[PDB]
């Protein structure tokens, strides 16, 4: 149960939690400035901007550029949000989180310039497909299981797993985007964040909660990537919230029961006995039936074969993402809310 | 069935989150 390779894993934790702790407390700012960027296409939205595909005019290189505008985001209290999610992003490292290679801010924006992970959202291709066979999903699911195994060593919350986040790079892996919703804590929380169809029980009952909810949030992936669509769903949130907190879940017929045995310890309602909130930590769930063939390593290192691979055509092709209307970036000339920004 | 119950939702679209 206890091996030499447990400890190759806590000996590396041990390391990355060095490397974070030294930018985590000396984030960098004002990294670059707007118009080192041609501004080309946006690739997604949210509530507060943009995420546009950009090019880096002195080095040619393509990224994705996040623009949110300050004003919008104290309007809708969300400050400590979107300080956490910058100050988290260029902490951490991993192989499947997104870098943030440069960010900064002028009057009225502030902008987070990532690597632009050209492959499309995972939430594209798995409508489109309909749903992923158990091997596909068991690839991208250990990559997430690493993944919060890392976060949560650091002492981070993720709290908006969706393949909406999940962005296929080049080679078929995911990156994790949107740190919106993460935070560091020791202990608790409180906040009504997430998308309605992940939150955990003990999030929608006001309980106070903590990493377990990103695998409660894990096991709902797992179940929408084989099934194509979610354990909970219905037209408005409060019907899902509903589903949520009764327990009932019903699996397709075609899941074998490996996975079904996963997803009911995953999608535990009780706090006590859900995996991930064990003595075993996360290795109830890389040591569970359903990953017996899974190569943790070879997937840490990236040398297992992707089951599909994007077509890309290029450097700047934006085929798999949707489109969107463009707006044009406005930028004020007096300042938007510096006092609360100041640290961005 | 629940695939199309699913499909036939106002849900399958990009999903926002809430605070
Ligand atoms: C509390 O609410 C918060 C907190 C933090 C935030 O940054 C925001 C946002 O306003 C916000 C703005 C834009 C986006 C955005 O465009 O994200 C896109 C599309 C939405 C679905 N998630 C995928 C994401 N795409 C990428 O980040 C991406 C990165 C690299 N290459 C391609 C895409 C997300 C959040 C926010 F609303
Ligand atoms: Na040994």
């Amino acid at each position: 149960k206890k091996g030499s390779e447990q400890e190759s894993v806590k000996e590396f934790l041990a390391k990355a939690k060095e490397d974070f702790l030294k930018k985590w407390e000396n984030p960098a700012q004002n990294t670059a400035h707007l118009d080192q960027f041609e501004r080309i296409k946006t690739l997604g939205t949210g509530s507060f901007g943009r995420v546009m595909l950009v090019k880096h005019m002195e080095t040619g290189n393509h990224y994705a550029m996040k623009i949110l505008d300050k004003q919008k985001v104290v309007k809708l209290k969300q400050i400590e949000h979107t300080l956490n999610e910058k100050r988290i992003l260029q902490a951490v490292n991993f192989p499947f989180l997104v870098k943030l290679e440069f960010s900064f801010k002028d009057n009225s924006n502030l902008y987070m310039v990532m690597e632009y992970v050209p492959g499309g959202e995972m939430f594209s291709h798995l409508r489109r497909i309909g749903r992923f066979s158990e091997p596909h999903a068991r690839f991208y699911a250990a990559q997430i299981v690493l993944t919060f195994e890392y976060l949560h060593s650091l002492d981070l919350i993720y709290r908006d797993l969706k393949p909406e986040n999940l962005l296929i790079d080049q080679q078929g892996y995911i990156q994790v985007t949107d740190f919106g919703f993460a935070k560091r804590v020791k202990g608790r929380t409180w906040t009504l964040c997430g998308t309605p169809e992940y939150l955990a029980p003990e999030i929608i009952l006001s309980k106070g909660y903590n990493k377990a909810v990103d695998w409660w949030a894990l096991g709902v992936l797992i179940y929408e990537m084989a099934a194509g669509y979610p354990p909970f769903f219905a037209d408005q949130p409060i019907q899902i919230y509903e589903k949520i907190v009764s327990g009932k879940v019903r699996f397709p017929s075609h899941f074998s029961s490996d996975l079904k045995d996963l997803l009911r310890n995953l999608l535990q309602v009780d706090l006590t006995k859900r995996f991930g909130n064990l003595k075993n930590g996360v290795n109830d769930i890389k040591n569970h039936k359903w990953f017996a063939t899974t190569d943790w390593i070879a997937i840490y290192q990236r040398k297992v074969e992707a089951p599909f691979i994007p077509k890309f055509k290029g450097p700047g092709d934006t085929s798999n993402f949707d489109d969107y209307e463009e707006e044009e970036i406005r930028v004020s000339i007096n300042e938007k809310c510096g006092k609360e920004f100041s640290e961005f | 069935t629940t695939y199309a119950d699913f499909i036939a939702s106002g849900r399958t679209g990009r999903r926002n989150a809430i605070h």
